[PDB]
């Protein structure tokens, strides 16, 4: 605005930001679907108490009494 | 002082197992040795490493099964141990090795050092009370209640003819076949 003033070549009358004046899932829903949750907390604290043990499961090319089984020991 | 004896109606390929007295062998399930055959991974997934009846059904093909009874004659006594484990259990007995007699089927002139072994558990390892291990023909005979009779008889893996008149030990002219069904 003070520039304006001090300077005449500037003109005015302006809306200076000219613009456009411009106005303003279904997989669930099939005939087979069954979204369950497993209710994480108590399929959790079910499982959860369920000790697993093991005892060096191991199995990457490792050769030596053919049938071999991951969770070895027990819990 | 005694209990109750338990009639175990074992066999080549059957067992078959009930207390005294009763009518029934409220535990039957085939003669079998299964352990699983895949890697375990999951929680849950049932240890053990061993399993017979509704496991041994429910995993059939995950379940390595073995069968030692070379025609009756067993070679894996601590399977056998495990097997009558499953039925000392509370599936079958819910009892003790002394808590009750015992009773127990045989197959005519098998090694004597089979029959040994498995008094050396029943009495070392179980604790046996009392029990008596005989001929399966005698008890069908029983059944029939004859006693003069040649009893055909086959197991699984074992077939016998077995000629036999009141109790007369005639081994000479009794028979048998380690072959059958299996
Ligand atoms: N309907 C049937 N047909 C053929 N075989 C059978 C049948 N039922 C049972 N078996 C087989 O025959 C055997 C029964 O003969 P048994 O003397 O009881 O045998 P075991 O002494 O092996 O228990 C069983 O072990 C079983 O495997």
């Amino acid at each position: 605005d003070p520039k304006y003033a001090d300077l005449p070549g500037i003109a005015r009358n302006e809306p200076d930001v000219y613009e456009t004046s411009d106005l303003p899932q279904e997989e669930l829903t099939s005939t087979s679907v069954e979204h369950i949750i497993v209710n994480p907390n108590a399929a959790y604290d079910k499982f959860k108490d369920k000790r697993v043990g093991t005892k060096g499961l191991d199995f990457s090319d490792r050769i030596g009494k053919t049938k071999r089984t991951g969770y070895e020991s027990g819990e | 002082i005694a209990n109750q004896p338990v009639v175990i109606d074992n066999g080549s390929g059957v067992i078959k197992a009930g207390f005294a007295g009763d009518q029934i062998p409220k535990y039957c399930f085939p003669n079998y040795v299964g352990r699983p055959k895949h890697v375990r991974v999951m929680a849950g997934a049932l240890e053990g490493d061993i399993f017979i009846g509704p496991k041994a059904e429910e995993h059939r093909g995950l379940l390595s099964i073995r069968y030692p009874m070379e025609h009756g004659i067993v070679k894996d006594w601590n399977d056998m141990e495990r097997i009558w484990q499953y039925v000392y259990s509370k599936d079958q007995l819910q009892t003790f090795s002394e808590e009750h007699p015992v009773l127990l089927t045989e197959a005519p002139l098998n090694p004597r050092k089979n029959r040994e072994r498995a008094a050396e558990v029943f009495f070392e390892t179980f604790n046996v009370p009392a029990l008596f291990i005989s001929m399966q023909a005698v008890l069908s005979l029983y059944a029939t209640g004859r006693t003069t009779g040649v009893v055909l008889d086959s197991g699984d893996g074992v077939t016998h003819a077995v000629p036999i008149y009141e109790g007369f030990a005639m081994p000479h002219s009794i028979m048998r076949i380690d072959i059958a069904g299996r």
